[PDB]
């Protein structure tokens, strides 16, 4: 990578929108990773980062960049339940029935912790209710047997 | 009681013989250190959890400990750290004057009961409970030159052959191993036990199985059959002893007949306990010992029997191995003790010439001489009494006194010649009248002295600790100064001195003496009118003196705070910091690059590098590494230029080039417990179960706040370790039921596998050392090595770890703090430049106190200590003001004359502080302790010049000025001869470069300057003082 | 003065071959010729 | 310090009795005591 794109990484973890500005505008590698393959888009996904993830977008970030295990920044806003930043990422063209190496969608993930409102979100972006996992599991197989009796009526 | 060893000057050489002979024992008998013990007391919980995160081993070890340490008694607080590296410390520290022994027993009791609780593998490895010390003897470096053995063989040889015969060497407290002794390593091969239908699991069942202490019996045993011929005892399966008998346990025989053993599945060998450090002396493979002094033991006397033990180990060492002492505070003592013996025997013989000069007969000048070295000894021997230590506080403690033990001696004997040479009395008469002025003051001067250093003792904390050394040391030796000045001293005068014709002031002399005593006779005159002069015109010297008074004030306040001055010590430790997830390897390329400067750039100035990867200041992990450097003789380095302070700053700027590491050299603190004058330490506190995240994201908003404020903060970082990725695999429940493979299985191989597993104990070569089975290192390196690990179903089916388990990208820590009991954040910081540690503080609880619902804190160390030795200080200095004027009001029988003594004070602080601005020295507590005797020494030659005044006036019924004039006239010789041998005495202090230079600096600048001022200034302010006091009452 | 030892060497792999375990044999040997000590029962009171 | 004149006392099995001859035995002193008021008062176990 460069210098800049560690401080990128860094600045998009830490939420520091005035030196991501910073780094944006003197040309901050948006593509920068790290060891385990995360871009500062999933950090920012990750750790709930709304305007840096917008403001990263805006610089030509790969919204459907993959970590070494195939997990994307929509799989973290999604697992994490970062409302705001699930629309905005699926709104720039992140792929809704994106699979890991595991078949782990981001649906299995806000199924699994119990995110209703990201849940109807991705489903509205045309979610495959139907995608199984590794183990051929679906996303209501998921709210049976963590027993939410609410979000397993939203799937059907 | 002068009067009486007059009469009886044999009686007063029997207690002076008694004294030195008692002192004389205590120097023999005396503990020897670098410094005494100043901490609190803290004892530390160690605990391993081998292949454990941070997370596991503060939910099953640490929260189970903590709460499990109650019924104990005198604990102020308690701290904890879980990392990645399987490592908890807990750390209980407890209030001053606790019994450190009756602390560790009661803290080791109440985890016995708790040991139940942690877990089985916990249990095994055990849970060390030890009392907390940082302070090293020595280290000594045991390294391979020739390269035929690792750090791992040369640790393990350190551990059998040399290690508990340093234990057994005399003085010897602790010895800590730099490494382990020897393990069984099984390497186990994934492709091998998958190829046999094996797992881990078989491997550790057929070890425990086939490594083993079976009890059998006795042949013929009670009760037995009448008539048996025989008792034996039965041997039946022993522990194994080789790598052969672990290499033939049988696993598995197949179905031809053919036979797996451990060898056909693992690689076997005796390696290290753990891999975490490489420890490089010079790029040469190392271990060591970390060894302690003793309680009450002799530091050179240890250091001598450690190194006679090295010595008749030589022989018995294989080829290549090499002894070296990278680390010994020893050859800093030896000099320590020769430097301070010099200035008190330099200070004797300047005194000798000074006494010489101005009497100018030989009998005179044999009585300091006898008398200095009766006091100097009976200090020892009081030391001794109250259980003190040899160390470099209560030596320099002897160093600050020496001019009020010069002074007792000079004044009695000085007081005598003058009697004699003004009346024409014979020795004896004269000696019982020169007492008769003085004694009553002498006294008063004694309690004086005692209401200004005894309060200095009751400061609480490490700092007290300190203060209380320098208190009792010089309190001791001022109160035998006045006890040998009321006994021997006028028993010697009466006898040994010569008479002198009244009237002669030795102006009749020829040659060197005839002028001297001219000159001074005539210069007694210019002074006594100049005074006169002053005492007509009073009222601008009273302006003058609020001008001093003003100007001292303002230079305290500018003069920069510290503890003890930074000392070259001939070694300084160089830190190296890789950002997060940076391997051991990488480390490694930093460290050499580190090495391979200090034995290019800095050759002539370096002897040694100690490169520790593994182990930071505060973290472990593999990203962290440390340098320690050892110097070449102090006689080979010249010059500040190669000095460890010049060395550091050349250093650190020269590894700000260094690309994805954080590099940087730093002097050692003369305490590492004390830290930084200015420095604070903070806790964060999570309150309400808010848990990890939120107290971060709580710490980042204290940290952006405290940035905002550079005026009053500076440097305000976290003491811990940020958020690291971490690979989260679940095992799915359903799918391992389905295949029929047990959780128990999985778990067991990931863990033994990746985490490596403590399975049994062998002995090797009649010392017990533990068996680890662990994955040979490239089928635990990446992800994609998980599926190649396969566990045996119940049917008998190899299942890949890939068909029942799913993995993710995740944050988690990889150290965990607590405090109290409580999740926690260690903040470090300190007050910005002219702003005090206090201020800093107040900002920091004004920051806290806007932080999100249940977010607490607290302050801890050095600033848990500031805060309770902070609100003592307006007691101990009242307590001090007071009985001082209390003890001059009883001596001069007056309310009002006591304030014309103790306005001397700022006359010889103006000095010091000048000369400390100058030089630019720090308000140290060597400078302080020499604000006292300082300002002790003044008001002494005050108390004389009062008390020969108002003792004019009340006995001869002399006028005001005519009193005043003839006083200050009598005091004015030996007031210049005290000040000219004492200033003299501290002058090599003050120019001294050498080594321990930091402190003798600190010691002599404040004093020189102080005494040049207070002699210079009171000779003309004392008489201007009474006056006004006098004419105001 | 040294005293003689009755060492009785167990063949785990003819222990195996035969499919008799070795912790069966180690408490036979163990419990007959050195004796057992399997749990407490109360005598007249007294844990025994 | 106990009560102005109280007494604390403790009836012991010396010889394996068992908890039911004790009891007898304690019952025993009891009814021996209550027909003593004169001399003691309120004398009754302290257990249940
Ligand atoms: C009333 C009569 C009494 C009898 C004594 C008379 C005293 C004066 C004369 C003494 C004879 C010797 O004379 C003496 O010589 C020596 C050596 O050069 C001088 O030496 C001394 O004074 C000079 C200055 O003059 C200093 O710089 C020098 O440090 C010091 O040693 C004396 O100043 C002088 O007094
Ligand atoms: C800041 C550093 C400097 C501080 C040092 C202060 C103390 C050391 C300096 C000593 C000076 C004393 O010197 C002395 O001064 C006084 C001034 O009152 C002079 O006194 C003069 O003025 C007074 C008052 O009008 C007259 O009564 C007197 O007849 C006249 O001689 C003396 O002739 C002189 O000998
Ligand atoms: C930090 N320290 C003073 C040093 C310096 C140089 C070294 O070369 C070493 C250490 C620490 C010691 C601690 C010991 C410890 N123990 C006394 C066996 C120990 O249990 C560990 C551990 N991580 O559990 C080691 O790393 C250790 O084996 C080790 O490898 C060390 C080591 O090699
Ligand atoms: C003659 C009267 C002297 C009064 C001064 C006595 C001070 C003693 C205070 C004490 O007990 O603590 C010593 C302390 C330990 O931290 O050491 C010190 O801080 C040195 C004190 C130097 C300044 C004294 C005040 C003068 C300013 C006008
Ligand atoms: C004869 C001289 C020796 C006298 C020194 C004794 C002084 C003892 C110090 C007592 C400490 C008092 C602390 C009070 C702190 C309360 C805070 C409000
Ligand atoms: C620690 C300082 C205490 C000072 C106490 C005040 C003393 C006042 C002096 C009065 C003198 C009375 C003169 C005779 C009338
Ligand atoms: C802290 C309590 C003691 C303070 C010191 C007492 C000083 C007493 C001074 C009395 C002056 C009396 C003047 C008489 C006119
Ligand atoms: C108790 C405070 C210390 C005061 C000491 C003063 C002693 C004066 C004795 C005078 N004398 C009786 C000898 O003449
Ligand atoms: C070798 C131990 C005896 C000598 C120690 C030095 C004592 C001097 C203190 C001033
Ligand atoms: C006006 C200056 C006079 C100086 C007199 C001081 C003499 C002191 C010499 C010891
Ligand atoms: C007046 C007798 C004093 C001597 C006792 C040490
Ligand atoms: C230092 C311990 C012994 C002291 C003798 C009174
Ligand atoms: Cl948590």
């Amino acid at each position: 990578g460069s210098d800049l794109g560690k401080k990128l990484l860094e600045a998009a973890r830490a939420g520091r929108d005035d030196e991501v500005r910073i780094l944006m505008a003197n040309g901050a590698d948006v593509n920068a990773a790290d060891v385990v393959g995360w871009t500062p888009l999933h950090l920012a996904a990750y750790w709930g980062h709304l305007e840096i993830v917008e403001v990263l977008l805006k610089n030509g970030a790969d919204v459907n960049a993959y970590d070494t295990l195939g997990s994307t920044p929509l799989h973290l806003a999604a697992h994490f339940g970062h409302l705001e930043i699930v629309e905005v990422l699926l709104k720039n063209g992140a792929d809704v029935n994106a699979k890991d190496d595991n078949g782990i969608t981001p649906l299995h993930l806000a199924a699994n912790r119990g995110h209703l409102e990201i849940v109807e979100v991705l489903l509205k972006y045309g979610a495959d209710v139907n995608a199984q996992d590794k183990f051929g599991k679906t996303a209501f197989d998921i709210s049976i047997n963590n027993g939410n009796e609410d979000l397993a009526e939203i799937l059907q | 009681m002068p009067n009486f060893f007059i009469d009886r000057p044999i009686f007063a050489w029997v207690i002076a013989i008694i004294i030195m002979l008692a002192g004389g024992l205590a120097i023999l008998k005396l503990p020897v250190a670098q410094y005494p013990t100043i901490a609190p007391p803290a004892v530390t919980i160690s605990a391993s959890y081998p292949g454990a995160d941070a997370k596991t081993v503060q939910d099953t070890v640490t929260q189970v400990i903590e709460q499990n340490m109650n019924g104990i008694d005198n604990l102020m607080y308690m701290s904890s750290n879980s990392d990645s590296t399987g490592t908890v410390q807990i750390t209980l520290t407890f209030e001053s004057g606790t019994d450190a022994d009756i602390a560790q027993v009661q803290v080791q009791n109440k985890l016995q009961l708790a040991m139940p609780l942690l877990p089985q593998e916990v249990q095994q490895q055990g849970v060390s409970v030890e009392k907390s010390s940082s302070s090293f003897l020595m280290v000594v470096g045991v390294i391979n030159t020739d390269g035929t053995m690792t750090q791992e063989d040369i640790s393990d040889y350190v551990a059998a052959n040399m290690k508990d015969a340093i234990s057994r060497t005399s003085g010897v407290g602790d010895v800590q191993l730099f490494g382990s002794q020897y393990a069984m390593r099984i390497w186990m091969n994934p492709n091998e036990l998958n190829k046999f239908q094996l797992t881990p699991v078989d491997v550790i069942t057929a070890i425990k199985a086939q490594n083993a202490q079976v009890a059998a019996g006795q042949l013929g045993g009670t009760p037995p059959v009448k008539g048996q011929q025989l008792n034996a005892s039965i041997i039946a399966q022993t522990r194994l002893t080789s790598t052969e008998e672990f290499g033939k346990i049988l696993l598995k025989v197949n179905q031809d007949g053919s036979r797996v053993l451990l060898r056909d599945v693992a690689k076997i060998e005796l390696g290290g306990e753990n891999y975490d450090i490489i420890a490089e002396f010079n790029g040469q493979p190392a271990s060591g010992l970390g060894i302690k002094l003793a309680t009450g033991a002799n530091a050179l006397d240890t250091a001598a029997a450690i190194r006679a033990e090295l010595a008749k180990m030589e022989p018995f060492f294989p080829s290549g191995l090499k002894i070296v002492y990278p680390y010994d505070t020893t050859p800093f003592v030896k000099i320590s003790i020769h430097e301070v013996v010099k200035t008190l025997v330099e200070a004797i013989i300047l005194v000798f010439l000074v006494m010489y000069l101005f009497l100018q007969n030989f009998r005179a000048t044999l009585i300091p001489t006898i008398a200095v070295p009766v006091v100097l000894l009976g200090t020892f021997a009081v030391l001794a009494a109250f259980g003190f230590s040899i160390n470099t506080l209560t030596m320099f403690g002897m160093v600050l006194a020496i001019g009020l033990l010069v002074d007792d001696a000079i004044v009695v004997v000085e007081n005598v010649e003058r009697v004699m040479a003004e009346e024409g009395l014979p020795p004896k008469e004269a000696t019982r009248k020169s007492m008769g002025q003085i004694q009553g003051a002498l006294v008063g001067i004694a309690m004086v002295l005692s209401a200004v250093f005894v309060p200095m003792a009751f400061f609480g904390g490490s700092t007290g600790a300190i203060y209380r050394q320098f208190s009792i040391t010089i309190v001791s030796a001022m109160a035998l100064s006045v006890l040998v000045a009321l006994i021997l001293t006028p028993a010697l005068c009466a006898t040994m001195l010569k008479p002198i014709a009244k009237g002669d002031h030795g102006e009749g002399k020829k040659g060197f003496f005839g002028w001297f005593n001219r000159m001074f006779e005539k210069s007694t005159h210019h002074y006594t009118d100049s005074v006169g002069g002053i005492l007509r015109s009073t009222g601008r010297y009273l302006v003058l003196y609020l001008i001093i008074v003003v100007g001292m004030a303002y230079l305290f306040v500018r003069l920069p705070s510290s503890f003890l001055p930074d000392e070259d010590q001939g070694v300084f430790m160089t830190m190296v910091q890789l950002p997060a997830g940076a391997t051991q390897e990488r480390t490694q390329k930093v460290l050499n690059e580190v090495t391979h400067y200090y034995l290019t750039k800095e050759k002539n100035n370096v002897e040694s590098v100690f490169a520790v990867n593994g182990f930071g200041f505060a973290p472990r992990g593999q990203n962290t590494g440390i340098a320690f450097v050892s110097l070449k003789d102090w006689a080979d380095r010249p010059g500040e230029e190669n000095k460890v302070e010049a060395i550091t700053m050349r250093a650190t700027r020269a590894f700000s080039q260094i690309k994805d590491a954080m590099v940087f050299a730093f002097n050692l603190p003369a305490i590492v417990e004390l830290g930084t004058a200015t420095g604070f330490d903070f806790e964060l506190i999570d309150q309400a179960g808010l848990g990890h995240e939120k107290l971060t994201q709580a710490r980042n908003q204290l940290l952006a706040e405290a940035a905002k404020h550079p005026d009053m903060l500076t440097s305000v970082r976290p003491n811990g370790l940020e958020d690291t990725p971490q690979f989260k695999i679940d095992i799915d429940q359903e799918k391992a039921q389905a295949l029929g493979v047990s959780i128990n299985d999985i778990n067991t191989t990931l863990g033994a596998a990746w985490g490596g597993s403590y399975v049994n104990d062998f002995i090797d070569r009649g010392r017990v050392k533990k068996v680890y089975v662990m994955s040979e290192a490239k089928y635990r390196m990446l992800p994609d090595d998980i599926g190649d690990w396969y566990v045996r179903a119940a049917d008998g089916q190899m299942v890949p770890f890939s068909a029942f388990s799913s993995s993710r990208w995740e944050y988690g820590s990889p150290r965990l703090e607590r405090y109290n009991g409580l999740p926690s954040m260690e903040i470090l910081g300190q007050a910005a430049p002219g702003k005090s540690t206090g201020e800093a503080m107040e900002l920091m609880e004004q920051l806290a106190s806007k932080l999100p619902t249940g977010v607490g804190y607290d302050w801890t160390g050095m600033s848990y200590q500031e805060r309770l030795s902070g609100n003592q200080a307006p007691s101990l200095y009242a307590i001090s003001l007071i009985v001082v004027f209390l003890c001059l009001a009883a001596l001069y029988e007056s309310w009002s004359i006591p304030f014309s003594v103790m306005l001397v004070v700022p006359l010889g602080v103006i000095g010091a502080l000048l000369a400390a601005t100058f030089r630019g020295l720090t308000n140290d507590v060597y400078f302080q302790v020499g604000l006292l005797t300082t300002i002790g020494l003044s008001a002494k030659n005050a108390i004389l010049i009062v008390e020969f005044a108002k003792d004019l006036m009340d006995k001869e019924g002399k006028g005001l000025i005519e009193a005043t004039l003839d006083a200050v006239r009598m005091r004015l010789r030996p007031i210049l001869m005290t000040s000219l041998a004492f200033i003299l005495g501290v002058m090599p202090l003050v120019i001294s470069t050498g080594a321990g230079s930091g402190a003798q600096n600190a010691v002599g600048t404040g004093v020189m300057g102080g005494m040049v001022t207070a002699t210079v200034l009171a000779i003309f302010f004392v008489p201007v003082f009474f006056v006004v006091v006098r004419r105001r009452f």
